[PDB]
C-alpha cells in the first residue's frame, strides 16, 4: 500500500496466489498458485511513474515465467515416470524441480537477476519481494528432499553471498547479498528441519521488514547518504542503528535467537562442516555492516550544512522503532518462544 | 418490370440445389441406399462396425433370411 | 461398403467446391442487378442475353490484367494471402449440415467459431504484405472490426447452442421441425444479421476494404488475379452467412427447395442492406459492440439458461 | 524405452525451445515468441499426461487460461517498454 | 500426495483438484494404496506400500506391461531380420474387429 | 478428421494451382521503378510509413482475450446441464454471467473506451 | 496380462451360434424381441454389471443369443415380408437409423404381429 | 429522475435487464419444481441400468408413466 | 502414416522455428505449429472438442497479439530462401519415406480414443464432452473456475495498470 489502492488489490490477489502454493496439494496446484503470484507482483514491480522499475519488470517477468515453465515441466516427467506426486526415490526427475525453485527464489548459483532487480525496486516494493516471493518456492522445496543440491546452494549461498556485498554501494544491492547469504542459513535449516526453518524465516521476516522499511522512511539509497542523513541529536543516530548489527544475529541483537536455534539443531544433525562455512562467511556479512556503521557509531561527524530539521511520517515512524527496540532487547522473552520443543 | 432479376437468382438458387441431389443420386445409385449411415456415436460406430465385419458392404444389409434355415433338435 | 464411403466423401466435397464458386462468381451479377434496381438503374444487361456472362467476362478480364507485384521481393508473400483466404472461405462449408451425410462433424458450432475467426491473418498479413499507409491502416481497421464482433458472436451463438440441447447443427432441424425459429428469437436475428454483416464485411460495417475513407482498405495494393481470389471470397463468405442464417432461424430444410428459395431470400438481404445503409464511424462501432451486443447477448443467455432449467424442470 | 518412443518428442522440441530463449535477438519479442512455442510444447506433454487420466483431462483449460495471461503479462510489459523509452529494444539493456 | 504443510481451508480448493480414482481401473489400485498412505503416514507408508505402488503405478504407468510388448514385438522383427520369418509367416491373423 | 485433412489439402493444392496458373497466363510487362510504389493518392510515399505502434488496439484485443477465454469457460455448460447436479450448475453458471455483467456495467461508469487519446 | 496358469474356456465353450443379423435387422425387430427375452438379458449382464470377469457369464450369454434366435426363428415363420419390408423402411428412409419415417410399415408389421 | 432517464437514456439495457431478472426468478421455480419431484430418480436412465431386488435404489425406482 | 508424418512436420517446422529471426516469420511459424499441435493432440485425445477450444483461444485470438505488435515488420520485407524450403522438403521427405518404413504400431501412441475403447465401456456410449467436462462445474472442484474467471478480471486491472503509462 504505497500510493494508490490497485495496491490493495494487488497484494491481496498476491496473497491468495502465494497460499495457494503453500496449501497446495498436488504439483499443478502449486504451480497454479505460483503464477498467480507472477501475475499479482509483475504491477507492484512495474510502477508506471519512472523507468528503472519497468526494466526489473521485463526480467523479473521473463526470469519467474521461465521458472515457472521448467517448474510445471519437470512435474510431468517425475509425476509421469513416478505415476505418483510422492515418488520412491529422489532421482535425475526431480532435481530439475529443485532447480526450478532455487531459480524463482533467487539461491547461490542462480541469482544474478536478483541484484540487478534491486536497482529498479524502490524499499518496500524491494522488501515485499525480499521477504514474501520466497515463501513459496520455499516451502516447496521442503518437499524436494534431495540432499547435495541443497548442499551446493549452502555452499554457494554464502560465499557469493558476502564476496559481492563486501563491493556494493548501492544500498539496494546490499540488501540483495545480505540476504542471498540469509537465505543460505534457510536452505540449510530446512535440509534439516521444517518447524525452525519457519521460525528463521520469520525473525528474517520483522528484521528485513523493519530494516528497509525505515530506509523507506528517510529514503536513504546510498552510504553517502547514511552519512549525510541528519539527525538532531547523533545518538539516534547510532541507537538506531543496533539493528545493522542485529542482521549478524550477535547476542545482544536479537538476531542471535534464530541463528543460534538453526546451528543448535544443525549440528544435531552432525553436518558439522557445513556450520564452519556459513558461519565463517556470517563474518563476512557483519563485515560490511560495520562498513555501514561507521555512519553512526562514533558520534559528531563531518556534515551537510543545508539541512536544519529531518522529517518523516507518523505511521511509519511509529511502527519501525517499536519494532527497533525490540531488536535491541529481545532476548529476554527467551521464555516467550514456546515454539522450538 | 423485375423477371429481370429472376434470371441471376434462378441460377444460384438451382446451383445450390445441385449438390444435395447430387449425394442422393450418387448415394442410391452407387451404394444401395440414399444415406450414409452417419457415425457420431460410439453405438452407431460399433454397429457400423458389425455391419461392415458381418458382410464388407455394410448396406448390403443380410435380412432375416440369414439366420440358419432350421435346427434338427 | 467403406472405400464407398471415402469416394463418395470426396466426390461430395469436389462437386460443393465447384457449385459455390461458379454460384458466388455467378452471384456477383445479381449483386449487380439487384443494387440496380434498387437504385433507379437497370443494371448490366448487356453482355450475353441480358448480362448473364457478366461474371465470367470479369474473372477473363482479371486473369489477363497482368500482376502488378509489390517492392521486389514481396513475391510470395504478397502471393500467400488470398489463398489462405478464399481458401477458409470454402473449406468453411465442409461444416455445413446435411441429412444425407457428408460428415459427421460434431462440433459444428465450434468449427464455424474457428474458420470465421481465422478471417483476421488473412487480411492482417494482407495488408503487411502490401506495405503501403492505406494498406495498413485498413487492415488494422478490419482486423478491430472482425475481432470486436466475435465476442458478441459466441455469446449468441450459445442462446441458440442452449436451445437446440448439442453443438450438433443438425439438431436445429429437430427443434424446427413443427414452427420455425426466427419467431421465437426475432431479436436475435436482427444482431445475427449484424453480426454476419460485420463478418463478410460488408456495409453499413464497410471499415476493411471500404471506399471513400481509404481508397480499398487493404485491398488497394492488389493486382488482378489476387484481387479475383479476395473478391471471390468474400462472396463465398456472404453466402454462407446466408445459408448460417437459413438453417438457424428458417427451418434447415435442407432437403426441401424452399431452402434454397431462403438462401436467395437472404443473400438478397445482403445486398438490400447494401444499397440503403450508411456506414459507422470507428467509435460508434466498437460502442455498438461492447456496450450494445454483449450486454444483449449475456441477458439472452442468462434469460435462457433458466428457460432450460425451466424447461428441464418440467421433463 | 517408453520416454524414449513417446516422451521423446516433447522434450527434444522442448530443449530447443529454450535454447532459442537463451539466444542473440534483436530485441525481446522472439524471446516472448521463443517461450510462446516452449507453452505449446508445454501444453503438449500436458495434455498426453491428462489422456492418462480418464477425467482428469480437463485441466487444459486451468493450464491454458493461465498460459495465455503470461503472454498478455509479457506483451504488457513489453508495449508500455516501447512507449517509455520510445523503444524497448535489447541495446537500451 | 505430497502433504500441504499448513492444510488450511485453501487446500479445499486445489486438493480434489484432478483425481485418479474416479471412473478408473487404476482408481481401485489408488484407494488400495491411499488408504494405506493414511495408515502409515507418508513416509512409513512409502515404505511399506510395495505391491500397492507396484500395481497403482503398473495400472496407469503400463511400464511394465506395455514394455513387455515392445520387447515382444522387437524379436519378432529380430527372427525376420535372421530371415525365420518370410512374407506369409511375418505376421500372425487379425482379431476380429468386434473383440476387444 | 483425416477425411476433413485430405479435403482442405487437395482443395489448397487446387487452389494454388489455380493461382499458380493465372500467374502464367497474365501477360507480362517490363518492370518500372515507379509501377512498384506504394500508392499513395499519386503523391511521393513519405519516410517508411511504418504506423506508430502507441496505441490501443492491443487493449482491445486484450479485452478480447479475457472474454475470448471466458467465452471457453461457459461453451461446455450446453452438454453437461444434463449430467450435472441442477443447484451447482445452475449457480455456479449464473454467477458467471452475473459477473459478466457487473464487470460491464462498473466499467461503463467507468468508461474506458472514451479515452482522452 | 494373462498366463498359461491362468483359467480360460474352450474352444467348444465358446463355439456356439450367433445371429449374423445386420444393424437394420436387429433395429426393425428391437421392441417386440425385448419384451420376449429381457430375463435372460437382466441377470445375464447383471452378473456382468456386479462382476466383471466374463468366464462365468459364458453360460447365461449362450442363453442370451439362443432366446434372440429363438424369437427370430418365430418371426421367420410367422411375418417375414411385414418385418422384411419394416427392416427396408428403416435404412433406406434414413442414414440415422430413426423410426420416425416409416411408421406406417411399422404398423402394418404390428398388425401381423398382432395377428400371428 | 432515474427511472426515465434511464429508460430514455439506456433502452436496450433497460429491456434486456428486465430480461434478466425474469430468467432468474423462473430459474428458481425451475429449481423449486425440479425437487418437488426429487428430480434425481429420473424416469430414464442412461445405460443400461440394473437392481438385484430390494436395493434401496430398486425400492425407490420411479412405477409411474414418464 | 498421419500421426508419424504429423512427428515429422513439427519437426521440420521446429528446425525452421530455431533458424527464422524475422518476427513475421516467427510469428507465421507459431502459427503452422498451433494447428500441428491441435491435430496431433486431437488424435490422441477422445474427441477434438479441447482441440477446437484452443485453436480458438491460443491461436484465433492471442495469436493476434503476438502478430500485431510484432507488426514491426523490420521496416522492409522477407528476403525468403528457397534453400532452407529444398531443406526443409529434403528433410521432410526422407523423414517420410522413413516413417514409411517405421513399424506401424509400436512407432503410435497407446492412448486409448474413443474409438480404441472396449465394447463393454457402458460409460463410453454418452456425449464424448459429457462425462469428461463434468467435474468442472460439479462440485466440489467447480470453484477453482470461479478464480479462473476472476483470474481474468483480475488480469485485466493488471493490464490497465501497466497499459497505462501516462497514456
Ligand atoms: C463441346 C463444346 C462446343 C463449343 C460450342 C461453342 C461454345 C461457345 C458458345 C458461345 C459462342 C458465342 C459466339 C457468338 C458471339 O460472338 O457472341 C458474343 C456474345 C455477346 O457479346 P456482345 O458482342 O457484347 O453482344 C451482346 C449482345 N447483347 O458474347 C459471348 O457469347 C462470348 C463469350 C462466350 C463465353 C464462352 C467461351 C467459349 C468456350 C465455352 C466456355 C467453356
Ligand atoms: C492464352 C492467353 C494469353 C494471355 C497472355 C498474353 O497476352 O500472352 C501473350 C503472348 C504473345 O503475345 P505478344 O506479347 O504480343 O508477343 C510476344 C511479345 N514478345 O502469348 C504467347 O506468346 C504464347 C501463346 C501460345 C498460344
Amino acid at each position: 500500500m504505497f500510493n494508490n489502492s490497485s495496491k490493495i488489490l494487488f497484494i491481496t490477489i498476491m496473497i491468495i496466489g502465494t497460499l495457494i502454493t503453500v496449501t497446495s496439494n498436488s504439483w499443478l496446484g502449486a504451480w497454479m498458485g505460483l503464477e498467480i503470484n507472477l501475475l499479482s507482483f509483475i504491477p507492484l514491480l512495474s510502477d508506471n511513474n519512472n523507468l528503472m522499475s519497468t526494466e526489473a519488470s521485463l526480467k523479473y517477468f521473463l526470469t519467474q515465467v521461465l521458472a515457472s515453465t521448467v517448474l510445471l515441466f519437470s512435474s510431468i516427467l517425475l509425476m509421469l515416470k513416478n505415476n505418483m506426486n510422492n515418488e520412491i526415490n529422489e532421482s535425475f526427475t526431480s532435481m530439475i524441480i529443485m532447480s526450478a525453485l532455487l531459480l524463482k527464489s533467487g539461491a547461490a548459483p542462480f541469482h544474478f537477476w536478483f541484484p540487478n532487480m534491486m536497482e529498479g525496486l524502490t524499499w518496500m516494493n524491494a522488501l515485499m519481494l525480499m521477504t514474501w516471493q520466497k515463501i513459496a518456492p520455499l516451502m516447496l522445496i521442503s518437499y524436494l528432499n534431495i540432499k547435495y543440491l541443497l548442499l551446493i546452494s549452502v555452499i554457494l549461498s554464502v560465499i557469493i553471498g558476502a564476496i559481492g556485498g563486501l563491493n556494493q554501494t548501492s544500498l539496494r544491492k546490499l540488501m540483495a547479498f545480505s540476504s542471498i547469504n540469509h537465505l543460505g542459513w534457510m536452505l540449510s535449516s530446512l535440509m534439516i528441519s521444517e518447524s525452525i526453518w519457519l521460525i528463521y524465516f520469520f525473525f528474517y521476516s520483522f528484521l528485513s521488514f523493519v530494516l528497509t522499511f525505515m530506509f523507506n522512511i528517510f529514503k536513504l539509497f546510498h552510504l553517502n547518504q547514511l552519512f549525510s542523513w541528519f539527525v538532531n541529536s547523533k545518538i539516534l543516530k547510532f541507537t538506531l542503528f543496533m539493528n545493522f548489527l542485529s542482521l549478524g544475529g550477535l547476542p545482544p541483537f536479537l538476531g542471535f535467537l534464530p541463528k543460534w536455534l538453526v546451528i543448535q539443531q544443525l549440528t544435531l544433525c552432525n553436518q558439522y562442516f557445513m556450520l564452519t562455512l556459513m558461519m565463517m562467511s556470517t563474518l563476512i556479512t557483519l563485515f560490511f555492516y560495520l562498513r555501514i556503521c561507521y555512519s553512526a557509531f562514533m558520534m559528531n561527524y563531518f556534515e551537510n550544512n543545508w539541512i536544519m530539521k529531518m522529517n518523516m511520517n507518523s505511521i511509519n515512524y511509529n511502527m519501525y522503532m517499536i519494532m527497533t527496540f525490540f531488536s535491541i532487547f529481545g532476548l529476554f522473552l527467551i521464555s516467550l518462544f514456546y515454539f522450538m520443543f | 418490370m423485375w423477371f429481370e432479376i429472376l434470371p441471376g437468382a434462378v441460377i444460384i438458387t438451382t446451383l445450390l440445389s445441385v449438390p444435395i441431389y447430387a449425394m442422393y443420386g450418387l448415394d442410391k445409385l452407387m451404394i444401395g441406399n440414399a444415406f450414409r449411415r452417419n457415425m457420431d456415436e460410439r453405438f452407431s460406430r460399433v454397429m457400423y462396425q458389425r455391419d461392415f465385419r458381418l458382410t464388407d458392404n455394410p448396406y448390403k444389409m443380410n435380412g432375416l433370411d440369414a439366420i440358419p434355415d432350421e435346427k434338427t433338435n | 461398403m467403406f472405400y464407398m464411403e471415402f469416394i463418395l466423401s470426396l466426390i461430395g466435397s469436389l462437386l460443393l467446391i465447384i457449385c459455390v464458386l461458379v454460384s458466388v462468381a455467378f452471384l456477383t451479377l445479381l449483386e449487380r442487378k439487384v443494387l440496380g434496381y434498387i437504385q433507379i438503374r437497370k443494371g448490366p444487361n448487356k453482355v450475353g442475353l441480358m448480362g448473364i456472362p457478366q461474371p465470367f467476362c470479369d474473372a477473363i478480364k482479371l486473369f489477363t490484367k497482368e500482376q502488378t507485384y509489390p517492392l521486389l521481393s514481396n513475391y510470395l508473400s504478397y502471393y500467400i494471402s488470398p489463398i489462405f483466404s478464399l481458401f477458409l472461405s470454402l473449406f468453411v462449408w465442409m461444416c455445413m449440415p446435411f441429412f444425407v451425410k457428408l460428415y459427421s462433424f460434431n462440433l459444428g458450432g465450434l468449427f464455424f467459431l474457428c474458420c470465421t475467426s481465422l478471417g483476421v491473418y488473412t487480411v492482417m498479413v494482407a495488408g503487411w504484405s502490401s506495405n503501403s499507409n492505406y494498406a495498413l491502416l485498413g487492415g488494422l481497421r478490419a482486423v478491430a472490426q472482425t475481432i470486436s464482433y466475435e465476442v458478441s458472436l459466441a455469446l449468441i451463438l450459445l442462446s441458440f447452442i442452449f436451445l437446440i440441447g448439442s453443438y450438433n447443427m443438425i439438431y436445429f432441424f429437430f427443434y424446427q421441425v413443427y414452427m420455425w425459429f426466427l419467431i421465437i428469437l426475432f431479436p436475435m436475428a436482427l444482431v445475427w444479421v449484424s453480426i454476419s454483416l460485420a463478418e463478410t464485411n460488408r456495409t453499413p460495417f464497410d471499415f476493411a476494404e471500404g471506399e471513400s475513407e481509404l481508397v480499398s482498405g487493404f485491398n488497394v495494393e492488389y493486382s488482378s488475379g489476387g484481387f479475383a481470389l479476395i473478391f471471390m471470397a468474400e462472396y463465398a463468405s456472404i453466402l454462407f452467412m446466408s445459408m448460417l442464417f437459413c438453417v438457424i432461424f428458417l427451418g434447415c430444410d435442407v432437403f426441401n427447395l424452399l431452402f434454397y428459395m431462403k438462401l436467395t431470400f437472404i443473400s438478397f438481404v445482403f445486398i438490400w442492406v447494401r444499397g440503403t445503409l450508411p456506414r459507422f464511424r470507428y467509435d460508434k462501432l466498437m460502442y455498438l459492440a461492447w456496450k450494445c451486443f454483449l450486454s444483449f447477448s449475456l441477458n439472452y443467455l442468462l434469460f435462457f439458461i433458466g428457460f432450460k432449467i425451466l424447461l428441464f424442470s418440467l421433463l | 524405452m517408453i520416454m524414449i518412443l513417446y516422451w521423446s518428442l516433447p522434450m527434444i522440441l522442448f530443449i530447443l525451445g529454450l535454447f532459442c530463449f537463451v539466444s542473440n535477438r534483436k530485441h525481446l519479442l522472439s524471446m516472448l515468441l521463443s517461450l510462446e512455442f516452449i507453452v505449446l510444447m508445454l501444453f503438449f506433454m500436458l495434455f498426453i499426461y491428462l489422456n492418462m487420466l480418464n477425467y482428469e483431462s480437463y485441466f487444459s483449460m486451468m493450464f491454458l487460461t493461465f498460459s495465455v495471461c503470461e503472454g498478455a503479462l509479457g506483451l504488457s510489459i513489453l508495449v508500455s517498454m516501447i512507449r517509455t523509452h520510445g523503444n524497448d529494444y535489447f541495446q537500451s539493456f | 500426495s505430497l502433504t500441504p504443510f499448513l492444510r488450511l481451508p485453501l487446500t479445499d480448493l486445489t486438493g480434489c483438484l484432478i483425481n485418479h480414482q474416479t471412473y478408473d481401473k487404476c482408481g481401485k489400485f489408488e484407494m488400495k494404496m491411499m488408504e494405506c498412505f493414511e495408515a502409515y503416514g507418508l513416509e512409513r507408508g512409502k515404505r511399506e506400500c510395495a505391491d500397492l505402488i507396484s500395481d497403482f503405478q503398473e495400472c496407469v504407468g503400463m511400464q511394465k506391461q506395455l514394455m513387455r510388448f515392445h520387447a515382444m514385438r522387437n524379436e519378432r522383427y529380430k527372427q525376420w531380420l535372421k530371415g525365420e520369418r518370410k512374407g506369409q509367416e511375418f505376421f500372425a491373423d487379425p482379431p476380429r474387429v468386434d473383440a476387444y | 478428421m483425416f477425411s476433413i485433412i485430405f479435403i482442405a489439402l487437395l482443395i489448397l493444392l487446387i487452389t494454388t494451382i489455380v493461382m499458380f496458373l493465372a500467374s502464367i497466363l497474365s501477360k507480362k510487362a517490363l518492370i518500372d521503378r515507379e509501377k512498384s510504389s506504394p500508392f499513395e493518392c499519386g503523391f511521393d510515399p513519405k519516410s517508411s510509413s511504418r504506423l506508430p505502434f502507441s496505441l490501443r488496439f492491443f487493449l482491445i484485443t486484450i479485452i478480447f482475450l479475457i472474454f475470448d477465454v471466458e467465452i471457453a469457460l461457459i461453451l461446455p455448460m450446453i452438454i453437461i446441464m444434463k449430467y450435472s447436479n441442477i443447484m451447482i450448475w445452475t449457480i455456479t453458471s449464473i454467477i458467471f454471467i452475473l459477473i459478466l455483467l457487473i464487470g460491464l456495467y462498473h466499467e461503463w461508469n467507468q468508461g474506458m473506451l472514451n479515452w482522452s487519446n | 496380462v494373462i498366463t498359461n496358469n491362468t483359467t480360460l474356456p474352450e474352444e467348444s465353450e465358446l463355439n456356439v451360434q450367433e445371429l449374423n443379423l445386420s444393424s437394420a435387422a436387429l433395429r426393425a425387430g428391437a421392441f417386440h424381441l425385448g419384451k420376449q427375452c429381457e430375463q435372460a438379458n437382466n441377470e445375464f449382464m447383471l452378473c456382468r454389471q456386479e462382476l466383471d470377469d466374463p468366464r462365468a457369464c459364458l453360460a447365461e450369454g449362450k442363453a442370451v443369443t439362443s432366446c434372440a434366435l429363438d424369437f427370430f426363428r418365430k418371426v421367420k415363420k410367422t411375418c417375414h415380408e411385414e418385418f422384411t419390408q419394416y427392416a427396408t423402411c428403416l435404412d433406406k428412409s434414413s442414414g440415422t437409423m430413426a423410426f420416425s419415417h416409416c411408421r406406417k410399415t411399422q404398423g402394418v408389421f404390428d398388425k401381423c404381429i398382432k395377428d400371428n | 429522475s432515474l427511472l426515465k432517464r434511464a429508460w430514455n437514456e439506456i433502452p436496450d439495457i433497460v429491456g434486456g435487464s428486465a430480461l434478466a431478472l425474469a430468467g432468474i426468478v423462473m430459474a428458481t421455480i425451475g429449481v423449486a419444481n425440479y425437487y418437488a419431484k426429487d428430480g434425481d430418480n429420473r424416469r430414464y436412465k442412461l445405460g443400461y441400468v440394473v437392481y438385484r431386488h430390494d436395493d434401496p435404489r430398486a425400492l425407490k425406482v420411479r412405477n409411474d408413466e414418464d | 502414416m498421419i500421426q508419424l508424418m504429423l512427428y515429422s512436420l513439427i519437426i521440420t517446422t521446429s528446425i525452421i522455428f530455431l533458424n527464422m529471426i524475422h518476427p513475421l516469420a516467427l510469428g507465421l511459424t507459431l502459427l503452422i505449429q498451433t494447428i500441428f499441435v491441435c491435430l496431433l493432440t486431437g488424435l490422441m485425445t477422445k474427441s477434438f472438442w479441447y482441440s477446437y477450444i484452443l485453436f480458438l483461444i491460443f491461436l484465433g485470438g492471442m495469436l493476434v497479439l503476438f502478430i500485431y505488435v510484432t507488426s514491426l515488420a523490420s521496416n522492409e520485407m522477407f528476403n525468403l530462401s528457397m534453400k532452407l524450403t529444398l531443406f526443409s522438403s529434403l528433410i521432410l521427405i526422407f523423414m517420410l519415406i522413413l516413417s514409411f518404413i517405421m513399424d506401424k504400431t509400436s512407432s503410435s501412441l497407446f492412448l486409448m480414443n474413443n474409438d480404441m475403447q472396449s465394447i463393454i465401456n457402458m460409460n463410453s456410449y454418452f456425449m464424448e464432452n459429457s462425462l469428461s467436462l463434468n467435474k468442472l462445474y460439479n462440485f466440489p472442484t467447480n470453484f477453482i473456475t470461479i478464480l479462473l474467471m476472476n483470474y481474468l478480471l483480475i488480469t485485466l486491472i493488471v493490464i490497465v495498470k501497466i497499459t497505462k503509462l501516462f497514456k
